[PDB]
RNA sequence: UGUAUGGCAAGUCUAACCGGAGUAUCCGGGGAGGCACAGGGAAACCGACAUGGCCGCAGGGCUUGCCCGAGGGCCGCCGU
RNA sequence: UAUGCCAGCUGGUGGAUUGCUCGGCUCAGGCGCUGAUGAAGGACGUGCCAAGCUGCGAUAAGCUGUGGGGAGCCGCACGGAGGCGAAGAACCACAGAUUUCCGAAUGAGAAUCUCUAACAAUUGCUUCGCGCAAUGAGGAACCCCGAGAACUGAAACAUCUCAGUAUCGGGAGGAACAGAAAACGCAACGUGAUGUCGUUAGUAACCGCGAGUGAACGCGAUACAGCCCAAACCGAAGCCCUCACGGGCAAUGUGGUGUCAGGGCUACCUCUCAUCAGCCGACCGUCUUCACGAAGUCUCUUGGAAUAGAGCGUGAUACAGGGUGACAACCCCGUACUGAAGACCAGUACGCUGUGCGGUAGUGCCAGAGUAGCGGGGGUUGGAUAUCCCUCGCGAAUAACGCAGGCAUCGACUGCGAAGGCUAAACACAACCUGAGACCGAUAGUGAACAAGUAGUGUGAACGAACGCUGCAAAGUACCCUCAGAAGGGAGGCGAAAUAGAGCAUGAAAUCAGUUGGCGAUCGAGCGACAGGGCAUACAAGGUCCCUUGACGAAUGA
């Protein structure tokens, strides 16, 4: 198919061949597997102190005093898992491998499939993104990489009738649960992904829910946050071309 | 839901009587204990057998069947096409870390092939010559005597 | 339960064809594809060359692989073909997806199952 | 850091010279334009207007600035004790706005006027 | 050692590690080596059915019992 | 109806639950020695009031200088009194001063004190005098050299295993150790110091050939770096202390040459850019600290409070995180961007000074002995005849010689020079700094969020808890009554709330007081399930139910 290119004013400025990868059949299961792995692979190893609860010479009295054979020290039950202040029976272990392997071919296939989901407006809308547009992804001239002000990107997005999505992402959610006590109080909707070719767009990055990426290393998570295919994206003419041989 | 996930409430978690799952007694001893007594069944019998020659006196041949060569004739266009002439040494993988290259005779030879290798099996010659082909022994191949 | 969305559609389409059109093979292929992956067909070209005949579509209730030589001018239909298989087949004949076969021959006539 | 515990900790355990920034209040429109700053370190001489508590709307002179508890006392912003005595109701500077400055100090005035360093 | 699902397939996977980067994630690179592609024999050493026959399930064909019959079953035959 | 049973209501008790996090746990990056110039640790002091912690040391929560910083301050700790600060205090960084006693503890001795100048003790140098010096002890683990179990496994058990593990003795460093082949032996026309990582591989090897134990060469990576003596031939041409004078060392050899691309000597060609010694001395990067730093505190409504809802508006290379009377990019700290300093990389790289590489011919001049090697006895190892080591005994050659290539001997072939020495980098750990988290959230997570190694236990080694939450603001309850009363009670005042009034957010169950419904002093015990009656019932969140008759009408059935 053919993708329409847009200038920094939001006006049509020619068109290019939408690369074959965008024809890759959408495979949500493979995409989800790839995202599950990237998410797992960044998780840190943890586990309670291996000696926790074991620092005691507590002994059991055995039979004779009308009591349960539970190790005691200074009249207090110690060590055993059923004892308050005792060890943890089957606690988290640092030695545990918390990573997930994924074949290169299988992962690359998911990257391509996520790229293709970006070319389907119905899917992009099913994912949740708000926009008044028929064509998708949004293709823009390489001059986009020269923008500096965040607001100059706002003007372009409004002109491209794609800014509605940023309004959707302009709502933080204060999560339920103790994540808050560990620095995970907020969360917010994922909006537009900007794919450039030289350096990620500094001008578009602070936009609510926006994610910036480069054609050579844009991944499954960029294209399908949380494993959900069809993210509202905006490529750069050069980015769109380079993303073809991924 | 998994089997594990369904165990809460069962008390015994599928072990039968709660007197079963204790120490190594429930296994009849640790590891390969009793391999000649209580648990002799389906166990390689005790004993020594044969010998081993030193690893540096052992030869490791790189083999290939005529079937593999023949099925990929047209594809091996990067190799001579005479009245197909093929030096098997450039065909076989692992030929580098092997003492010699040997052509075996499994399958058919539906073309006239001129094969060059360090050795050939009787059946390999019979089949190659049988389809109007020739077999050429390398200088290294000049050992058989 | 199957996890691949496309495999699920294929099976649903095979069923629809077997029920609506005069097909019986499609329904047969569907039941087999519903079985575990390890039971699915993994066929090399050598087996196709040996049992296939022209103007009789080869139906593989699995995947076709590139070992062996195919000379016959046959249309091979499968769930998937390896890159090499599809290449070798298209040289002397034609490799087609089980989805196209259901469209060109919903009645499932003149066809041979190979595994 | 991004961790809440360390953030609150560094704020509570900050040394005296670092507590000045915990008693800063935004400047009025005029003052912002005059000194090229958005806010300032409230001094016990400045005039301030309350913008948030139950005293929202009241103006007065800052009578005291306590760095230990990072809070300020402002004239007439008081509570009446049981015995009738009138005591100050401490204010967080972030709920306040400076409307006039005490520039008796050459150093403060010079600090405010310079462009490189703020105050 | 099984099983279910998924990728790739006569192949398949990279390990350490290297470059990049949005810097523990991730993108590219890395096939060393592993398992599979031939076995038998202590060893020396030698080295195999891309099919020859008959049954026949599914499925296909036909003029509706008769054909073709993958897989499967019973044999031949081949390597040691 | 008493004693009393069941359920509930009001108030207790109790501290579950929910919410909160000043603490933990784990990972990652950085960094890394201290001490006779008396450390680390301990004791005892030290404040206006001062018990604990923290700090400090008779100059005692501190003194001085420089830079930063700034109108406040006088630690945790929210009192009183008093004081300090524009003579620029507090606070911060760097540097310096002071720094009791015990402590390696060193003049002798001692449970932190005493007695009459002290490197005690062992060493090196030596002006032979403690004159100049060294050692000692500490440190989370890591590291190197020694000593070295058992429980356990083998379903017993002895070889074997657990395991060179636990634990002990000695010792170094920021890392250790190893290391420039008498190597390897994919046997080669091949590799080329050493660690380490991946692999080779549970392979070879071991083993009551049981259970089990278990490499290497090579390969792919990381990092890369090669040199110095002894002797030959020279023979005082030398070294150390001292400002010098002068002294000490040194023919039992200081110093030159030389170090397997062997060397030396005699005779030549040529050239040096190798090496070694020394001078200079970073970039970048990384960790940390710091400066700067955009944009609303607008309207209405609710509220004790607006960060809420509705409306209007703004920045963004900043929509990480935190604070602020409730959900905050725009109120405050910060965050992006840019910049600055220190530490580490590293006295390294580069550059430089001096030195001088190398090659031919001749010369049996030189080249590490209780060694190589063999035998007895042990241990150890995968090491099997073929591991490494200890011990007893025996014991060689001299490069024309010798050792190795997994049994011995001899020959051939290939490799390599032992019995002298040094050596950066890449790798371990986590005390210390910083960062991070699908970790725990106060019976959890550390033993320890609090007085925590606290209180307390034991002669001692050693053992060892529990205790988090008023409120937006102390506004932390004036006055009055009562009382033996700074108690408590009553009334009252504050606040949105005192049923927020001090282990003071919420406030479960067990359970207690009072009380409501039902039962109750002639009656029987798994306490109930299911049917059916009594009595009881504010609303809300359920709205059905009863009787006449009629319609339908299974099995059954007058
Ligand atoms: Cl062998
Ligand atoms: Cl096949
Ligand atoms: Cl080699
Ligand atoms: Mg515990
Ligand atoms: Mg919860
Ligand atoms: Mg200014
Ligand atoms: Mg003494
Ligand atoms: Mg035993
Ligand atoms: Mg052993
Ligand atoms: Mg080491
Ligand atoms: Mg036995
Ligand atoms: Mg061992
Ligand atoms: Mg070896
Ligand atoms: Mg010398
Ligand atoms: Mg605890
Ligand atoms: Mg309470
Ligand atoms: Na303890
Ligand atoms: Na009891
Ligand atoms: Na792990
Ligand atoms: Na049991
Ligand atoms: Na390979
Ligand atoms: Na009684
Ligand atoms: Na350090
Ligand atoms: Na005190
Ligand atoms: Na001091
Ligand atoms: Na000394
Ligand atoms: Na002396
Ligand atoms: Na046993
Ligand atoms: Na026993
Ligand atoms: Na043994
Ligand atoms: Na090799
Ligand atoms: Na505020
Ligand atoms: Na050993
Ligand atoms: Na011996
Ligand atoms: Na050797
Ligand atoms: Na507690
Ligand atoms: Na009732
Ligand atoms: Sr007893
Ligand atoms: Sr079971
Ligand atoms: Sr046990
Ligand atoms: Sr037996
Ligand atoms: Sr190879
Ligand atoms: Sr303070
Ligand atoms: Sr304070
Ligand atoms: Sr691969
Ligand atoms: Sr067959
Ligand atoms: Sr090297
Ligand atoms: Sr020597
Ligand atoms: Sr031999
Ligand atoms: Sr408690
Ligand atoms: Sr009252
Ligand atoms: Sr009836």
């Amino acid at each position: 198919m053919q993708a329409t290119i847009y200038d920094l004013d939001g006006n049509t400025d020619g068109e290019v061949d939408l690369p074959d990868v965008f024809e890759t059949p959408v495979r949500s299961d493979l995409i989800g597997k790839a995202v599950r792995a990237a998410q797992a692979n960044r998780k840190q190893d943890y586990g309670s102190d291996e000696y926790a609860g074991l620092r005691t010479p507590a002994e059991s009295f055995g039979s004779g005093r009308g009591q349960a054979h539970v190790p005691k020290q200074d009249g207090r039950a110690r060590r055993v898992p059923q004892a308050v202040k005792g060890r943890s029976a089957h606690p988290p272990k640092t030695e545990k491998d918390r990573s997930l392997d994924l074949n290169d071919k299988e992962r690359q296939l998911a990257v391509r499939s996520a790229l293709a989901a970006t070319a389907d407006a119905d899917l992009v809308a099913d994912r949740g993104h708000e926009f008044d547009r028929d064509e998708v992804p949004v293709v823009v001239s390489d001059d986009f990489e020269d923008l500096v002000k965040t607001q100059e990107v706002v003007s372009l997005l409004e002109a491209l009738d794609v800014h509605a999505d940023i309004d959707r992402a302009d709502e933080t959610k204060i999560k339920a649960g103790q994540g808050s006590a560990r620095g995970r109080k907020y969360r917010r909707p994922a909006s537009i992904l900007f794919v450039t070719s030289d350096e990620p767009s500094t001008a578009a990055r602070n936009l609510a829910g926006a994610d910036v990426a480069t054609a050579s290393e844009v991944n499954t998570e960029d294209l399908a946050p949380g494993g959900a295919p069809g993210r509202l994206t905006v490529f750069t003419e050069s980015a769109l071309a380079e993303v073809a041989e991924r | 839901t998994s089997k594990k996930k369904r165990q809460r409430g069962s008390r015994t978690h599928g072990g039968g009587s709660h007197k079963n799952r204790r120490g190594a007694g429930h296994r009849g001893g640790r590891g390969d204990a009793g391999r000649d007594k209580h648990e002799f069944h389906n166990h390689e019998p005790l004993g020594k057998s044969g010998f081993k020659r030193p690893q540096k006196v052992q030869e490791e041949a790189a083999t290939i069947d005529v079937r593999e060569i023949d099925e990929n004739v047209t594809l091996l266009a990067a190799d001579d096409v005479a009245e197909f002439r093929v030096d098997v040494r450039d065909v076989v993988e692992e030929a580098d870390d092997a003492d010699y290259v040997k052509v075996l005779g499994a399958g058919q030879v539906r073309h006239e092939l001129t094969l060059i290798a360090d050795d050939f099996s009787e059946g390999a010659r019979e089949k190659v010559e049988g389809a109007g082909g020739s077999v050429e022994l390398t200088d290294l191949g000049e050992e058989r005597q | 339960s199957k996890t691949n969305p496309r495999l699920s559609s294929l099976i649903a389409d095979l069923k629809s064809a077997a029920r609506s059109s005069g097909g019986a093979v499609w329904g047969d292929v569907a039941e087999r594809l519903e079985k575990p992956r390890r039971t699915h067909a993994e066929v090399n070209l050598g087996r196709i060359e040996r049992y296939a005949q022209e103007d009789e579509t080869v139906v593989v209730p699995g995947k076709v692989l590139g070992s062996g030589v195919l000379q016959k001018d046959v249309t091979v239909a499968a769930v998937d073909f390896s890159g090499t298989a599809e290449t070798k087949i298209d040289q002397v004949g034609e490799a087609v997806s089980l989805e196209q076969a259901i469209e060109n021959n919903p009645e499932g006539s003149h066809v041979r199952v190979i595994r | 850091s991004k961790q809440p515990d360390k953030q609150r900790k560094s704020q509570r355990r900050a040394p005296l010279h670092e507590r000045h920034k915990q008693v800063r209040a935004t400047l009025s429109a005029d003052l912002r334009e005059e000194y090229g700053q958005r806010n300032v370190r409230v001094n016990a001489g400045d005039t301030v207007e309350v913008l948030r508590g139950d005293f929202a709307g009241e103006e007065g002179e800052v009578i005291n600035v306590d760095l230990d508890k990072a809070v300020i006392h402002v004239e007439d912003v008081t509570l009446e004790k049981t015995d009738g005595e009138e005591v100050p109701r401490p204010l967080d500077t972030s709920n306040v706005r400076v409307t006039d400055l005490d520039l008796e100090d050459e150093k403060r005035e010079a600090r405010l006027e310079s462009e490189d360093d703020s105050a």
